[PDB]
């Protein structure tokens, strides 16, 4: 039952029943990402295969000068006198033309407005599903 | 449907004929109540389901309860020359469940 | 709902139900399903077992929209047993939603809108009769409801929408329901001394908008008072669940779920148009029904509390294509009309109860 | 510099738009206008997504699945033909069939992005129209020169670019200070407008889903709060969802905005005229039976009563209303009132105004009450100013209102429609805000007698029970009864049977027949509903008769007559009968498309009044 | 783009069935380079 | 100097269909002071951007709002304060008189596309000019202004009357029963944009301060708003007690207004005041009380049905031998009119107190056997 949930159950399989009462609007998250950096302009791609945290972010960095790739791109990271190739705190864009979405949902479950205690309001809990299991279900649905 | 003031959440809650599904429910002062109460009350005892259709949830509950309730007649004594249809202001559909 | 709704249909069952169509006697074993637990009663089943089916909807090149869908009142003493042909109904219905007069608990009766809490804007948020939209509401009580809810009722019964129009939000809404309304007469109990129309609290011009109307007398007979209470006290025993799992295994029953599918079936496969041979039929069936009244009513002075009026022919011409459906048949013959002014003659000429009427 | 593929998707669109040359000539006659006419048009031309198919497949699914490199292409390839004719940029739009990118708020989601797509629904809410600053111009009185600055944003094309940040000027290369030459900078106007699934198409009981469209420039005020739309464009990720630190910013950049028409909505229905129609409508002109024909298709359906198909008519037409110097206003609009018995189809008549009229909304007695039919007052949540929604009537200014079951509302109600059917116009005078309102709209209206049945040993003060007030203010008060009888029954009944049985064109019989939403779209033998509306629709237009010095004198005749005659009337005689005779006169003369009021119309119009009173 | 593409008057795909009609083909005035290919097979040449 | 000024659009503006829009003013400079609330003017300015104040999520490039920069006011309705008597005003004033009848010419030119009502129109033009407030002595006054009142059978055209009156006059709102209830007669708190301070908001009665105040269908009204029309009749103040409020409003306003017959039309089987629903303590009130009847008469309909249906073929009036003065030129005559204050001597006094003992004496033995309106007092002196 939903009020027999404790500390060991943490990162572990669980089976509930209950009744649903919210449903919010579905979501856009990213699953490849194509960017680019405004200075240099050097490109590069990301791949997320894992959504269920509700963490990949943009890199801050340039990954031109830790990639010292071409005998000639680490002469074009010089010059300019005498100093160092310096793009910026955080220089990517995302393009996003060539970029792929999913679509998220955040629900909310009560436990059974029958077998509750007399006098307490009853307890709920959040859940997060994502790709082939939303619009599933509507509110009133147990 | 109401939002807990603690939590800041929107909640679903039954009457007490909900929350006491196969048990008893125990209606103090039966005759003073109003037209939301009346409708309740029939619904619980003919059909034995509470329906709400509110804030997007529609839904049918369980409403297995026995009651029982006290009630005072009308003026405030008993008229034993009428029959008891004529002595209370509840309605013969409400009497006979 | 009207949404979430199966309309594909596996090989297995199709050829199921062809086979069980072609079964000589069903409409006998099909009346017999609708209720078993009920004594009695059999003009009241067979009307239910046509109203399930409901009429031929026809939409014409006018813009006009005649309905089809069937519409009972059960008036009558009480402990008739008519409450749980309600509740049986809402059961083997593969839509409807039992409510009574002054809606339900937390459950308004007719279309209501409201305003997000969210966005602030407006959304349908609930209302009986757009709930059950393709199916069956049972209105028990109809006696006591409210006049902002009846007038809307009207629409809905007649036209199958309703009109919304406030500051924000202008709209027409599909309600294509069935009425099934069961009302309990003043006075405790129906004296016989005194019209229909007064023995009902409420207006006598609603009365015309339902087809068949069904007067059930809670009449004192002993043998019939001995045969009822055997009825009743074998059901406490146990008999009845063995004399219905039993029979039910030899073709003389259909079951509640197989019952519920083949209705659904029927609905969503066929359209039963009258045959040419039969119209004349009906139409001098009319004439000859009116004529009576006028008779009696030229007699007297004072007008009947039950009149016969244009929606009542259409109760016949609804009636016959509702039989012929449980046949799969794009025609019906003579044995349908036949049946349909029988069935009529049943209910709603129990006007022979009304004063200048009786001649 | 020049990419390789862009150049051959341009060169692909040339050859295309040269191959249907349909859309070269809508180009020419833009410019031709604004030099001719010089209400300058704005640049802009719509194709078709059938003709894509047919002239190339892979350009067709590149628009529909890769819009972000196939539109500006098609773009240049247009500007470049306009500046080729030629003796500021343009721009397209979308139309066709779609397919599976034709979905509403709640079937659009996070796969279709990138892609045109199609929405339906009603739009709830409108901003208010801005300037955006595009070329700033100043000046240096130091120096006598005029120095200026480009800006521009991520909602003005479809691909990404690096970010340029510019700033204000205020200084001079040299410190000499500038002035802001507020006249000669561009301004372009921005607003935006939010999208909801339509009620009717929506789950009962369920929450809404909402879509955010942008529109800019041209497209900037075409349509208001509580309409039946249809957007086309592009459903684009903005931004960074929190990576740089809910998701993605999604909206749509609109190109194309269509209106559309449904039963009980604000928004008019209008078709174009083919000069074949016209054809048509004129010659059916001349035959001296035009009003039979036309009345005898109300509704066919329905039995018998024919004066009221011929009122509705009247109604529908209407007469001329006028303006004098002084400030003066007279009415022109025609109102029905039936009152009959409680099986005679008044509610299918109702019905079928509905379903006919260009713009009508329907109201139910008690249904709608105070602020639903004259207007209510909303705060707005930005600028924080109170403002006003229309109630029903206000909606259906220059159209109809159907009220059933008239003789269930109020008195406060009543008071709040005697304003709106002599004046029309509606005062509201609420905490900060007074105003004055335009009402003009046309009243049919259906009433239940007071006894149930029509009591012909009463008289009708005892049947109808309505204020003599009210009832001066309708110009026909009808009345019906069913009398019970054998012929009668006969040929209605065998009438009726005929109706019950019909086959619409292509069905085995037995086939359930389908139903479908009807959304339109904006710009003796029956005679087709359809063809009444396009009748109508150039009868109210052209045709404004003026009055001759002919029929005066037989309505001078008449009202003369009536009111120094001595029978029990069914309503009361007035000066609004006077007004109603001219009304009446002038909706016939609209029925002919003459340009004057004559005798002949005069009678028919005295011999509908006098039926309908006596 | 960022990276523009430009069009040349080349083929790949064209010349390399030309490279291997060549080295399948020529005979000079068994076939000359598909000698000196089977005397590579059997370790016989280096270049 | 600074003050912000809201426009609106007009009704004859506003497209079909939709609800009409607002724009922002400055003025600065001695121009400040020019514009008051329910003027209809032409102000010409100078169209000029300002920074943008709405929600930051919803901001896409450069967006601005803009503003008015006053520079020029005209009013289509001249003030009678403003009148001030130069050389032009003299000329067209002395033709007005030079052609006499005055009186006459100037009632008949009030609607002249209403058939028939002279005596109404009569009542009219003098409760247009008025008469003279007298502070007796002690700080007390007398109000020298006259409220009227109209009363008759449907389709008489009161409605179109009190329309045109209030075209007329410089200061004049029109208001009908029910749709002008409560705050929207009296006043209103609402706290400043601009200066941030709590002022109070005038309605209908409060804009028509020195002006003329129309009301339509006068017996639906709520006895909350009778109240307050009784006080302002009497002595012309509003005086309100209610949270958040304690003041008084100076509120110097003529009434007019119509009323129709309890049963719709006049039953002369009834009593007089049995057909009226208003108390005879407000039609004490009133200085001239018109009812105005519909009997039908064969003779009289002719001469009403040719005017209304010449009107309806012909946009003028049908009169070839009447002149009708211009509104503009009627607002001059009247401006000078009402600067002059004339005084009674003791021949007429010996005039009005003779002819008030004859009335208070005929009066009583009318309202004996039940059949007026009012028995005779020394407010119908007052307005005499
Ligand atoms: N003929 C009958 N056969 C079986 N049970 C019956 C019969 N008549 C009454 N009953 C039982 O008695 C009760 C009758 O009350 P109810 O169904 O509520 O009737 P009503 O509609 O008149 O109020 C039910 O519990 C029903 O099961
Ligand atoms: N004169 C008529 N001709 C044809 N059908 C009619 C006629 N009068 C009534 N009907 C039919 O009878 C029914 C009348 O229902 P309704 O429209 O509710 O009547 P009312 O509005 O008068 O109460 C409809 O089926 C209508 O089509
Ligand atoms: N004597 C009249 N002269 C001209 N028009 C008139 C006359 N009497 C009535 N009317 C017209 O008839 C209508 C009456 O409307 P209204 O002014 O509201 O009358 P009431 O105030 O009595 O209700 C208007 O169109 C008006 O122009
Ligand atoms: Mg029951
Ligand atoms: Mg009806
Ligand atoms: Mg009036
Ligand atoms: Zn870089």
């Amino acid at each position: 039952p939903l009020r027999d949930l404790d500390s060991e159950h943490v990162s572990k399989i669980v089976r509930l029943s209950g009744i649903i009462i919210s449903t919010s609007v579905l979501s856009s998250r990213a699953t490849y990402l194509s960017i680019m950096c405004r200075n240099c302009r050097h490109t590069t791609s990301i791949t997320i295969n894992n959504f269920n945290s509700i963490t990949v972010s943009l890199p801050r960095s340039c990954l031109s000068t830790i990639e010292s790739e071409s005998s000639m791109a680490n002469e074009s990271n010089i010059g300019d006198e005498s100093t160092k190739k310096n793009c910026g705190p955080d220089p990517y864009i995302i393009i996003h033309e060539s970029s792929k979405f999913i679509d998220q949902q955040f629900l909310k479950l009560q436990e059974i407005p029958e077998l509750v205690p007399v006098g307490e309001m009853p307890r709920n809990l959040t859940m997060t599903c994502d790709r082939y299991l939303t619009n599933k279900v509507i509110p009133g649905t147990r | 449907v109401r939002k807990d003031p603690i939590t800041k959440e929107w909640t679903l809650e039954g009457g007490a004929l909900v929350l006491a599904d196969k048990g008893v429910c125990l209606i103090d002062e039966f005759d003073k109540m109003n037209d939301q109460d009346r409708t309740s009350i029939h619904e619980a005892m003919e059909q034995q389901s509470i329906s709400i259709s509110k804030a997007g949830i529609v839904t049918t509950l369980q409403a297995r309860c026995s009651i029982i309730a006290a009630a005072n007649p009308n003026g405030g004594r008993y008229n034993s020359t009428l029959p008891l249809a004529q002595n209370v202001s509840l309605t013969e559909p409400i009497l006979s469940r | 709902s009207i949404w979430n709704s199966v309309t594909m249909f596996t090989e297995e069952e199709e050829e199921e139900f062809l086979q069980l169509s072609r079964n000589p006697k069903l409409y006998e074993i099909l009346t017999n399903s609708i209720a078993p637990s009920i004594f009695g009663n059999e003009d009241i089943k067979k009307a239910i077992v046509c109203l399930l089916m409901g009429g031929s909807k026809k939409i014409l090149p006018d813009g006009m929209r005649l309905r089809g869908d069937i519409n009972v009142l059960l008036l009558g003493d009480p402990g008739t047993a008519k409450s749980q042909l309600l509740k049986f109904v809402e059961k083997v219905s593969p839509i409807a939603v039992y409510t009574s007069g002054k809606g339900s608990s937390a459950a308004g009766l007719t279309a209501s809108v409201q305003r997000d809490p969210m966005t602030r804007e407006f959304y349908l948020e609930g209302g009986a009769m757009v709930l059950a939209d393709g199916g069956v509401v049972c209105i028990d009580e109809f006696d006591k409801m409210r006049d902002e809810d009846r007038v809307a009722i009207h629409e809905a019964m007649e036209q199958q929408t309703i009109s919304i129009a406030k500051a924000g939000i202008t709209t027409v809404l599909n309600s294509r329901t069935s009425v099934l309304a069961a009302a309990n007469p003043i006075y405790g109990r129906y004296d016989d001394l005194k019209s229909p129309g007064d023995n009902i609290d409420f207006q006598t011009t609603i009365l015309s908008r339902f087809d068949m109307i069904f007067i059930v007398k809670d009449d004192h007979n002993e043998e019939r008072d001995i045969s009822i209470a055997n009825h009743v006290i074998n059901i406490h025993t146990g008999n009845a669940n063995a004399m219905q799992n039993q029979q039910e295994e030899n073709g003389s029953e259909i079951s509640i779920e197989k019952m519920k599918r083949y209705i659904t079936y029927c609905r969503l496969k066929c359209a039963p148009r009258l045959s040419p041979q039969a119209a004349e039929k009906l139409s001098s069936n009319f004439v000859t029904i009116r004529k009576q009244l006028l008779i009696n009513e030229l007699e007297s002075t004072e007008r009947s509390s039950i009149p016969i009026t244009i929606r009542q022919l259409e109760a016949i011409i609804r009636i016959t294509e509702s039989l012929a459906k449980l046949e799969l048949s794009p025609i019906a013959q003579e044995r349908h009309v036949d049946e349909a002014i029988r069935l009529f003659q049943a209910s709603t000429m129990d006007a022979a109860s009304q004063d200048p009427i009786g001649g | 510099a020049p990419d390789a593929v862009f150049g051959d998707r341009v060169r692909r669109f040339q050859e295309f738009l040269d191959t249907f040359t349909s859309y070269r000539d809508s180009v020419r006659s833009i410019q031709v206008y604004n030099s001719n006419n010089a209400n300058i048009l704005p640049h802009r031309i719509i194709i078709s997504l059938d003709d894509l198919r047919e002239f190339d497949r892979s350009f067709w699914s590149g628009i529909l699945v890769e819009p972000a490199y196939f539109i500006p292409p098609a773009e240049k390839a247009l500007t470049d033909l306009a500046d080729s004719m030629d003796d500021h940029p343009w721009k397209l739009s979308f139309k066709g069939s779609f397919g599976a990118h034709a979905l509403s708020p709640r079937t659009l989601t996070a796969q279709h992005l990138n892609k045109l797509v199609s929405v339906e629904g009603i739009v709830t809410k409108t901003s208010l129209v801005r300037p955006k600053l595009i070329r700033s111009v100043h000046y240096a009185a130091k120096t006598g020169r005029f120095h200026y600055r480009d800006y521009t944003d991520a909602t003005t094309t479809l691909t990404t670019r690096i970010p340029t940040p510019a700033i204000y000027p205020t200084e001079d290369t040299e410190g000499n200070k500038l002035t802001t030459e507020y006249g000669y900078s561009t301004f372009i106007d921005h607003q935006r407008i939010t999208v909801q699934e339509m009620p009717e198409m929506a789950p009962a009981g369920q929450l809404p889903r909402s879509i955010d469209v942008i529109l800019d420039d041209d497209l900037v005020d075409k349509t208001k709060p509580g309409d039946r739309v249809n957007v086309v464009g592009v459903f684009k990720s903005l931004g960074a969802g929190g990576m740089n630190q809910i998701g993605f910013k999604t909206l749509i950049l609109g190109n194309t905005v269509y209106p559309l028409h449904a039963r009980s909505t604000g928004v008019a229905a209008r078709q174009m005229l083919t000069d074949f129609d016209i054809r048509n409508i004129n010659k059916l002109s001349k035959k001296k039976d035009i009003f039979d024909i036309l009345s005898q298709s109300l509704a066919p359906s329905i039995y018998g009563h024919d004066h009221i198909k011929k009122a509705i008519l009247l109604m529908l037409m209407g007469g001329v209303e006028k303006n004098l110097e002084n400030g003066s206003h007279l009415r022109g609009d025609i109102n029905i009132l039936m009152v009959g018995d409680p099986s005679t189809a008044k509610s299918q008549l109702l019905r079928f105004v509905l379903n006919t009229a260009s713009l009508a909304i329907a109201t139910t007695g008690r249904g709608s009450s105070g602020v639903g039919l004259t207007a209510a007052v909303t705060t707005d949540r930005e600028t924080g100013e109170r403002r006003l929604e229309a109630g029903a009537m206000v909606l259906a200014d220059r159209g109809v209102v159907c009220i059933d079951e008239f003789d269930k509302m109020t008195d406060v109600d009543r008071v709040a429609i005697h304003e709106v059917m002599e004046q029309q116009t509606v005062t509201i005078a609420k905490a900060g805000i007074h105003t004055t309102l335009n009402a003009r709209c046309s009243v049919i209206a259906a009433a239940n007698p007071v006894f149930g049945q029509y009591d012909v040993n009463r008289d009708p003060h005892q049947n109808i029970a309505l204020p003599d007030s009210l009832l001066s203010r309708f110009d026909l008060l009808f009345v019906v009864t069913d009398d019970i009888n054998e012929i009668r029954d006969r040929s209605i009944s065998e009438h009726v049977l005929r109706t019950h049985r019909y086959l619409p064109p292509g069905y085995l019989e037995g086939e359930p027949v389908r139903e479908r939403l009807n959304l339109s779209l904006a710009v003796p033998k029956l005679v087709t509903i359809p063809f009444l509306r396009k009748y109508v629709q150039y009868a109210k237009e052209r045709v404004i008769p003026q009055l001759t010095q002919e029929a005066i004198n037989v309505i001078v005749k008449n009202y003369t007559d009536l009111r120094n005659d001595d029978n029990t009337k069914k309503s009361p005689i007035t000066a609004r009968t006077l007004e109603t005779l001219i009304r009446l006169a002038t909706a016939h003369a609209k029925v002919r498309l003459s340009k004057t009021v004559n005798k002949v119309d005069a009678k028919v119009a005295a011999n509908l009044l006098r039926f309908a009173l006596l | 783009a960022a990276l523009p593409s430009i069009q040349l008057p080349v083929d790949y795909n064209n010349l390399f069935n030309e490279i291997t009609d060549f080295l399948v083909t020529f005979k000079q005035d068994g076939p000359k380079y598909m000698a000196m290919l089977q005397k590579v097979a059997n370790r016989e040449l280096n270049s | 100097a600074f003050q912000e000024c809201k426009i609106q659009e007009l009704s004859q503006q506003v497209p079909v269909g939709h609800i009409p829009r607002s724009l922002n003013i400055h003025v600065n400079g001695t121009l400040v002071r020019s514009l008051s609330p329910g003027d209809i003017v032409d102000v010409t300015g100078i169209f000029l951007p300002a920074p943008y104040t709405g929600f930051k999520a919803l901001k896409a490039g450069l967006l601005t709002e803009t503003y008015l920069e006053a520079q020029f006011v005209r009013q289509h309705k001249k003030k009678f304060a403003s009148f001030s008597l130069t050389s032009d005003v003299e000329e067209r004033v002395m033709e007005l008189i030079t052609s006499g009848d005055v009186y006459n010419r100037l009632a008949k030119s009030i609607a002249p596309e209403i058939y028939g009502n002279l005596d109404v129109k009569k009542a009219l033009l003098l409760l247009l000019v008025g008469g003279v407030d007298k502070r007796v002595g002690d700080g007390m006054k007398i109000r020298g202004d006259i409220n009227v009142c109209l009363m008759g059978d449907p389709g008489v055209a009161k409605s179109q009357l009190l329309k045109a009156i209030c075209k007329i006059s410089p200061r004049g709102v029109y208001t009908t029963g029910k749709g002008s209830s409560g705050v929207g007669l009296t006043a209103a708190v609402m706290k400043d944009p601009v200066t941030d301070e709590m002022i109070l908001e005038g309605g209908a009665l409060v804009l028509a301060d020195n002006g003329i105040c129309c009301i339509d269908e006068f017996d639906k009204m709520d006895e909350s708003d009778r109240t307050a029309i009784h006080e302002v009749m009497e002595q012309q103040t509003i005086s309100i007690s209610k949270a958040g409020i304690n003041t008084t409003l100076n509120a110097r306003t003529s009434i007019l207004a119509a009323a129709n017959p309890l049963y719709g039309r006049y039953n002369p089987r009834l009593s007089p005041l049995d057909n009226i629903n208003l108390p005879a303590a407000l039609l004490s009130r009133f200085d001239i009380l018109f009812l105005m009847l519909d009997i039908p008469s064969r003779d009289d309909d002719e001469k009403l049905a040719e005017h209304v249906t010449y009107v309806h073929m012909h946009n003028k009036q049908p009169d070839l031998d009447f002149t009708p003065v211009e509104p503009s030129k009627m607002r001059e005559y009247i401006a000078y009119a009402k600067t002059k204050r004339p005084v009674m001597s003791e021949a007429v006094n010996d005039y009005v107190v003779q002819a008030y003992i004859r009335l208070r004496q005929d009066s009583k033995r009318e309202m004996d056997s039940k059949f007026s309106f009012g028995q005779a007092t020394p407010r119908t002196l007052l307005g005499i």
